[PDB]
Formats: C-alpha cells, sequence, structure tokens
C-alpha cells in the first residue's frame, strides 16, 4: 500500500 | 505537448509495467513542467529505490520535504534509504515520523510502516551482533 506511486 | 499531470500519469503507468528507469524519467518531465509538486519527487524516489539508487532516492526525498514537510512517503522512503546506508537510528526516526504523520493524516497503509520499523530494528540489532 505505501510502496505505490501517487 | 503533455501536461505535468499527463506526464505523472504516464509515469504511473510505466511504474505499473515495472519500467522503473522509464517511469523515473517521466516524473522528471513532470517536474520540468511543474517543479512545485512534492508527489512527483516521492514518486521518482520510489523508482530510484526499486533501481537500488538510494543516493538519488534520498535527494528526491529531500526535495519533496522542502515542498511538503508533512509528507508521509517522503519520510518513509527516506528511512528506507537510510536503512540501506546503515544509518539505523536515523532510519528508525524517519519511519516513526512517517508512522506519526500517517496517523495524524488518517492514512491507511496496512501494516507497512510498523513492518518497516520491525525490519529496521532487526537490522540495527543484527549490526550489533556482527561486531562481537
Ligand atoms: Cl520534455
Amino acid at each position: 500500500t505505501i510502496e505505490e506511486v501517487d | 505537448s503533455p501536461s505535468a499531470q499527463e506526464l505523472k500519469e504516464q509515469g504511473n503507468r510505466l511504474f505499473v509495467g515495472r519500467k522503473y528507469p522509464e517511469a523515473a524519467a517521466c516524473y522528471g518531465r513532470a517536474i520540468t513542467r511543474n517543479p512545485l509538486v512534492a508527489v512527483y519527487y516521492t514518486n521518482r524516489a520510489l523508482c530510484y529505490l526499486k533501481m537500488q539508487q538510494h543516493e538519488q532516492a534520498l535527494a528526491d526525498c529531500r526535495r519533496a520535504l522542502e515542498l511538503d514537510g508533512q509528507s508521509v512517503k517522503a519520510h518513509f522512503f527516506l528511512g528506507q534509504c537510510q536503512l540501506e546506508m546503515e544509518s539505523y537510528d536515523e532510519a528508525i526516526a524517519n519511519l516513526q515520523r512517517a508512522y506519526s504523520l500517517a496517523k495524524e493524516q488518517r492514512l491507511n497503509f496496512g501494516d507497512d510502516i510498523p513492518s518497516a520499523l520491525r525490519i529496521a530494528k532487526k537490522k540495527r540489532w543484527n549490526s550489533i551482533e556482527e561486531r562481537r
């Protein structure tokens, strides 16, 4: 979830 | 002539395709069109982490933090960089700060931040055991 691009 | 948002979206698609050098270059193009958007830098920092380019990732985290001092991902990715650099106390501090900011912002990353904290503390402990 945190290791994703925005 | 793509807009900055269009270039970020292209970079994100390349990121889904696991084309990390290409995604990072796209985020660079987005930065050229609007260098005041912190998410372009944390997106590129994540690409550099995937590419094992921690020095370049750390620099982007610093650029993001100048623009958005409250950025959870800038603190988290910075802690990951510092873990690779064996700056364990700094890495733990930034991971705890990411945890605190995520709680304050009501952000949900599952157990990712506590899991990273546990990894960081184990590596710190392992570094002590390797020297005695
Ligand atoms: Cl360009």
